[PDB]
């Protein structure tokens, strides 16, 4: 159907986003089970992570458009990714090198994560109409990625230990890299403009002295996650107000808070969700038993069933109002099985975390994926640059809105965890159904100032 | 995912065992390990039990007699009983659930060992 690149980039992403989930499905037990956080500390410091992991994502569209090219810069990403991926491995032996390697993992996403779409759209002429189905294959490839990984990273920690499966991720990078490679001469006219100059070593380097001073930078920033609040808190006000000193401004700035509150609660996935299942969740369904951190896999399932049907049947504003209120009924739904449907031991059935991650991956559908898409119609560099600030900050607050749910190491009684984790869904869940109404209410002026 | 109990047997009123569980494939420490008790005629009930970080539970009438442990460098986990009442005779089964909570039903847990008989006898030598 496609282009014969069209297969390397959606095989190249599909194993690169696979080494990437290997290791955020398991990260937040490993903070508490492997270095000994308290559910607090792993949930901030796993905040603090994904906030780098998604506002550094700016630096590679840069890197790629006008520095190294788009092709060379996949290279480099990938492989500072594997470089990040073997040294969360090394650190079981060398557990001081935690943060350095997850700083790693974060500069090395940042360099790489804009740059196989890119390759993407370069792949056909310019108003071919296969585009759209495309990107619909190509978000299919991340999430078929990211289901493999969660589903089977956290069976392999069990079994295996972490050093095998950070390994593994470490080794999914390095076969995208062979087929990148092996397939290398169906590119040789894609590309941006410094793809087909000689390469700058000037610029080379001056991108390998980024990357390790912020490597380093990001370690810090993980390690103490106080002052990472701060230097976002003031980057927000500063960032806003030299947005508002310089209308389908505002607009792009109301949709940016919208967004804001859907990454909220998309960061709750690998922490007060995870650990909800963990112990407050029958761990079987349909006869098998399962690793409950595999629960995370429920959403790049819903993800990859959904897209297709979801491409194949107002416009933005209204998108994301829907998109808010199936996020709002996630969490509702979730406070609902812990308030009425528990046993009597405290536990709930495991169709209620299915119907929340359904919920939760439509709400991502109508959403992230529409997002900056048509913010790429209301509007530039500036705007892109806040879009991941307020990204990063959302993961931030993330985190904090976690630590809400966390559960003290002592405690073993599921009727003792269940009212907190349904207290904090529910309010979760109420917040955002507001939220949505108050969207609501904005769409025709919205669809007014787009006009 | 399958464990076995090794350390039971028949002992006198007052006495002690200790029973211990080990897993196979699976590393035990990602787990929570209850033990349960099933006595004649009567359904299998949570005697004592240690989560993946230490917390502990126990069922009334054994605290003060029952101490729940784990060796996480041997992967196992032991249940020292001491002061032993007929009462406490009954097959013990080890059960392991992923994570932090310890329910008190057999179905909140999804790995089991075969189960090791305990029995006390009111035995006392003759004065
Ligand atoms: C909700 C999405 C579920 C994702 C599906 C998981 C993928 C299947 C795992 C790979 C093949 C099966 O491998 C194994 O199967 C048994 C029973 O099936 C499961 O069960 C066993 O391992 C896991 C962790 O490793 C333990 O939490 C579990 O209590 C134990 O009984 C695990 O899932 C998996 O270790
Ligand atoms: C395709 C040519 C690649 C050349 C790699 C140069 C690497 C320079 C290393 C400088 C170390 C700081
Ligand atoms: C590849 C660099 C490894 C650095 C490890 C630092 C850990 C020191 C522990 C004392
Ligand atoms: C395709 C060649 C890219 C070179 C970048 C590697 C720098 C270590
Ligand atoms: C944008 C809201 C920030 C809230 C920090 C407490």
């Amino acid at each position: 159907q496609q282009p014969r690149p069209f297969f390397m980039i959606f095989f190249v992403e599909l194993w690169e986003r696979f080494g990437y989930y290997g290791v955020q499905g398991v990260l937040a037990v490993f903070f508490v089970k492997q270095l000994g956080f308290s559910q607090e500390q792993a949930f901030v410091t796993f905040g603090a992570f994904a906030a780098l992991v998604y506002g550094l994502i700016s630096i590679g569209g840069y890197v790629g458009d006008h520095l190294l090219g788009t092709k060379r810069t996949i290279v480099l990403g990938a492989l500072v990714l594997a470089i990040g991926y073997f040294m969360t491995g090394m650190s079981l032996l060398k557990p001081d090198l935690i943060f350095i390697a997850l700083g790693t993992i974060a500069v090395g996403n940042g360099l790489f994560k804009a740059n196989p779409a890119s390759l993407l759209s370069k792949c056909y002429p310019p108003k071919d109409p296969r585009l759209d189905g495309a990107f619909t294959l190509f978000y299919m490839s991340i999430n078929i990625g990211s289901l493999i990984a969660l589903s089977l990273a956290p069976v392999i920690a069990d079994r295996f230990g972490y050093s095998v499966t950070y390994n593994l991720c470490g080794a999914g990078l390095i076969i995208a890299l062979l087929v990148y490679i092996a397939c290398r001469g169906m590119v040789k006219d894609i590309g941006s403009e410094p793809d087909f100059r000689p390469m700058s070593f000037s610029k080379l380097l001056y991108v390998l002295l980024g990357s390790v001073v912020m490597i380093f930078v990001c370690a810090w920033l993980m390690h103490n996650v106080e002052v990472a609040n701060l230097v976002l808190i003031v980057l927000s006000i500063v960032v806003t107000i030299i947005f508002f000193r310089q209308n389908k401004m505002f607009v792009a700035f109301v949709l940016m808070l919208e967004a804001v509150v859907f990454y909220i609660l998309y960061a709750q996935m690998p922490t007060s969700l995870n650990f909800f299942a963990i112990n407050n969740v029958h761990h079987e369904i349909l006869g098998f038993s399962i690793n409950p951190v595999s629960f995370q896999a429920l959403n790049p399932f819903w993800v990859v069933l959904a897209s297709p049907i979801l491409a194949g049947i107002l416009s933005m504003p209204m998108k994301f109002t829907l998109g808010m209120f199936m996020c709002s009924l996630g969490f509702l739904t979730a406070a609902a099985a812990g308030m009425w449907f528990a046993d009597a031991q405290g536990l709930t059935s495991p169709w209620f975390i299915v119907l929340v991650y359904l919920f939760q991956s439509l709400g991502e559908l109508f959403i992230s994926a529409l997002g900056l898409a048509m913010i790429a119609a209301l509007v530039m560099g500036f705007i892109l640059g806040m879009w991941f600030l307020t990204q990063a900050a959302a993961f931030l607050l993330g985190g904090y809105v976690a630590t809400f749910t966390a559960v003290p190491d002592n405690i073993t009684d599921p009727l003792e965890t269940l009212p907190v984790y349904t207290n904090v869904f529910g309010k979760i869940g109420l917040v955002t159904l507001g939220v949505a109404v108050v969207m609501l209410l904005m769409v025709p002026w919205l669809k007014r100032m787009i006009a | 995912v399958q464990l076995v109990e090794s350390g039971g047997g028949l002992v006198q009123a007052g006495g002690s065992l200790r029973l211990s569980c080990a897993a196979s494939g699976p590393t035990l420490s990602n787990y929570a390990v209850g033990w349960f008790r099933q006595a004649p005629g009567k359904e299998r009930e949570f005697v004592a039990g240690i989560n993946w970080s230490s917390g502990l539970r126990y069922k009334d009438v054994v605290k003060g007699r029952f101490t729940v442990s784990r060796d996480n460098v041997k992967d196992t986990v032991y249940l020292q009983m001491n002061s032993l009442k007929p009462e406490d005779t009954a097959v013990y089964y080890c059960a392991a659930r992923f994570g932090g909570m310890l329910p008190l039903q057999p179905s909140g847990y999804a790995n089991w060992g075969q189960g090791t008989q305990v029995t006390v006898s009111s035995h006392h030598h003759h004065h």
